[PDB]
């Protein structure tokens, strides 16, 4: 079966060591001299499309009123010729039709 | 720190973005604990999209509160890791606010 | 709803229900939109709103509301003085609270239609609401409102003769000044008196920040009346563009006395230049674009000349000379005649720049100077607030870009408006 | 005038706007229409309005003291609003939030 083989392909990369190590090294205070092995970088290069973008909507209730807002997620991956890997994200919030100041753009959170 | 006694001067005037400009910075452990969740979930979503999954169960779980707090914190001071491993920057504007960050891992 | 739109040669306006009390929780807005080259004159005839006010108010905008400059917020029982505009759009906004109302307002609107015509200090064209000062003396016999040049009455004096005390007048619309005329004042009741010997001019577009007139590197001190008997007038070597004007004395022979006159012009009274609407808001927010921005979340409203709190900056303040540009699409083919350029508030300004245009996309013509040697370069501002106007041969276009080439060491930063015609 | 009457014996439920008119009196937009109210305990206006503060949409709070550019605002016990400061006790603020209540919706 072709689709079976495509599922096998998809699940083969899932558990990759980079996809575990990244969120740790993104959270530690320093940990800059992280080593990653060349073969792991190679198999990372095999699995990521250089672009993705998504919109998702959500609703917030300000007491009696309701307000609808669009989150945009856009993300990129790359592999340098020196086998370095790079991943980046940009995440934005906006009113579902543009507005000057709204609960989604300015929650004024108490902290 | 904020220019507190220049912004706070009067009861009946505040420069816009005042509250987000001088609300207190997050405890640093909390900051890392939120960043770890966000990097994890967005990397999962990217791999799954790279293979054409819809992946809605993952996208459901990004907490808008926590990202908004990080946007504020990286606006007060955009932060950088330990050839520097990491970068994060906030941005804030009337119609929108945003977060941008990157993680890099090195062959050497 | 109540948000009636008007364009007709003569008419009337009022809050819903007149002379009856206006409803609660209104948020009405009204627009007067003039034909080209036609003045708007607006005169109020009743004003009584219950109360800088906090509950109910009338705003007036020199443009679309929340886009054009605010003319004023008006409230209580002082009838807003008659106002005249050439910018072509004048909008009113009426806010009411949930709970209290009074007789409201009614007004009437009309239309009609060198550079040394008096603005109208003597002729009441500056109403008593437009004049103010730092303080009065205790006696109330030298108040600001009497500063009419040929008023056979005492001049102004503040509580102390000193160099910080000031007189201020608000010319509600952008207006161009050519000369300042002065008289001293003997007291009519007691034949001793006061007169100014020298004084300084402070000018602003916005009133929150200022520029003090200079001629050469030194600040100017003007020379003034020898005694209170006769008029003196002093003429500016090139016209200033201003909204607020403030006179500060510097040396008084025996007390401070000011009677004053303001000579000038409208910018609309060059041959055919009208502002196409960066200031008034008629260039919508989608029509302004730039090569780069100081952050990803740019807001194009920063470009406007007097309605923007802070100006544009490129992504890097020290960009490559002539690499960055700012563009407007005028939305229709138009004659362009000139532009007005201003600094941005870092506090920085553009010093030399060039202009380029096309009737269509993917094309760029250069507005070369008449001589064959090189493309025309225009001298810009010398200060972050005071605008400067530059004029060139008739150029039909629809896309216009401005390219900086020299800037204040704090980087490129700018605000802009374009003078067009048909 | 803002009141000539009192229309109430206890604070009406689920109301949605307020304005104080005398110093001694406060009146409310409520589902049934407006009510004018007074507590004899002259401090209680603050408690009453605080107990109603959940309803007030961000624009209604911005119409008051509107120079405060949508930033949170505070109640003195005598009823006058001022701009709140970032240090102020979180109870006595309107327009602040403890969290953004949110629900993803499918596309
Ligand atoms: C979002 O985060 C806040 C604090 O960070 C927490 O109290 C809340 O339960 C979280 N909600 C979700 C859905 O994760
Ligand atoms: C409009 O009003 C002006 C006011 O001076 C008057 O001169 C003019 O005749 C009026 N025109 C009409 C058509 O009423
Ligand atoms: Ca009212």
């Amino acid at each position: 079966s072709t689709w079976v083989k495509k599922v096998i392909w998809y699940l083969s990369g899932r558990n990759q060591t980079i996809l575990q190590r990244m969120p740790q090294t993104a959270s530690k205070p320093s940990d800059g001299n992280v080593q990653i092995s060349v073969e792991d970088a190679k198999i990372f290069g095999a699995h990521m499309v250089p672009k993705q973008t998504k919109l998702l909507r959500f609703v917030v209730n300000d007491g009696t009123r309701y307000q609808m807002c669009v989150m945009k997620l856009e993300s990129w991956a790359h592999v340098f010729r020196d086998y370095s890997v790079s991943f980046q994200v940009r995440l934005t919030f906006t009113e579902a039709n543009n507005q000057t100041y709204t609960f989604c753009t300015h929650p004024n959170l108490i902290v | 720190q904020c220019q507190r006694e220049t912004a706070e001067k009067n009861d009946y005037y505040r420069v816009p973005h005042y509250w987000d400009a001088c609300s207190r910075a997050l405890p640093d452990q909390t900051r890392y604990k939120y960043v770890e969740q966000l990097v994890d979930l967005t990397l999962n979503y990217h791999y799954d999209a790279s293979h054409g999954l819809d992946n809605f169960d993952v996208l459901k779980r990004i907490n808008v509160t926590e990202v908004s707090l990080l946007i504020s914190d990286f606006r007060r001071q955009n932060r950088r890791g330990g050839r520097t491993t990491f970068n994060a920057a906030g941005s804030l504007a009337p119609h929108a606010r945003s977060l941008e960050f990157s993680v890099r891992l090195f062959a050497n | 709803d109540c948000s009636k739109n008007f364009t007709s040669p003569n008419g009337t306006i009022e809050s819903p229900g007149f002379p009856e009390k206006y409803p609660h929780n209104l948020d009405c807005t009204f627009t007067i939109l003039a034909k080209p080259k036609m003045e708007i004159i607006l005169q109020f005839l009743i004003f009584d709103l219950e109360h800088d006010c906090k509950y109910d108010w009338l705003d007036i905008w020199d443009g679309i509301p929340h886009v054009g400059p605010l003319i004023g917020k008006y409230c209580g029982t002082k009838t807003p003085s008659e106002l005249r505009s050439s910018t072509g759009i004048l909008s009113l906004t009426f806010h009411t609270d949930m709970a209290v109302a009074k007789d409201g307002f009614s007004a009437r609107y009309y239309l009609v239609h060198q550079c040394n015509v008096p603005l109208g200090m003597e002729s009441g064209r500056i109403a008593n609401e437009q004049i103010s000062a730092s303080s009065t003396y205790s006696d109330g016999r030298w108040t600001p409102q009497q500063s009419r040049l040929h008023g056979d009455d005492n001049g102004w004096t503040p509580n102390l003769d000193s160099n910080k005390e000031y007189l201020q007048v608000d010319l509600r619309f952008l207006t161009m000044l050519t000369a300042i005329a002065t008289q001293g004042a003997i007291s009519r009741e007691t034949q001793n008196g006061y007169y100014v010997k020298s004084y300084k001019l402070e000018v602003s577009t916005n009133g929150e920040d200022w520029m003090v007139y200079r001629h050469g590197k030194n600040h100017k001190v003007f020379q003034a009346n020898n005694d209170a008997t006769e008029v003196v007038l002093n003429k500016l070597h090139a016209p200033l563009l201003t909204r607020f004007v403030r006179i500060r004395p510097q040396t008084w022979h025996s007390g401070i006395a000011l009677r004053l006159e303001l000579f000038g012009c409208r910018v609309t009274d060059a041959p055919c230049s009208n502002m196409l609407g960066m200031l008034s808001g008629l260039i919508a927010d989608s029509q302004i674009s730039a090569s780069s921005t100081q952050e990803y979340l740019w807001s194009p409203s920063a470009a406007r000349l007097v309605s923007s709190r802070s100006g544009w900056f490129p992504r890097i303040p020290q960009a490559q000379p002539g690499e960055e540009w700012l563009q407007v699409d005028l939305g229709t083919p138009k004659t362009v005649k000139g532009v007005i350029i201003q600094g941005a508030r870092a506090r920085a300004f553009v010093r030399k720049f060039k202009v380029s245009y096309s009737l269509n996309g993917k094309d760029w013509e250069y507005i070369q100077d008449p001589r064959t040697q090189q493309p025309k370069l225009f001298e810009g501002n010398m200060h972050y607030d005071t605008p400067d106007i530059r004029r060139f041969d008739p150029i039909p276009a629809q896309y216009v870009r401005v390219y900086p080439e020299r800037w204040s060491p704090a980087g490129i930063g700018m605000r802009l408006e374009v003078l067009g015609c048909d | 005038e803002c009141c000539e009457f009192i229309n109430v014996n206890h604070p009406p439920e689920r109301c949605y706007d307020f304005k104080m008119c005398n110093r001694f009196t406060v009146a409310l937009r409520c589902p049934d229409g407006e009510v004018c109210y007074s507590p004899e305990k002259t401090a209680e206006i603050r408690g009453i309005v605080t107990t109603m503060t959940h309803s007030l949409t961000r624009q209604v709070v911005h119409n008051k003291l509107t120079s405060c550019n949508y930033n949170p605002l505070y109640l003195e016990a005598d009823g006058r609003i001022r701009c709140g400061k970032v240090n102020d006790k979180a109870q006595y603020l309107l327009g602040a939030a403890g969290s953004v209540p949110y629900r993803w919706i499918n596309l």
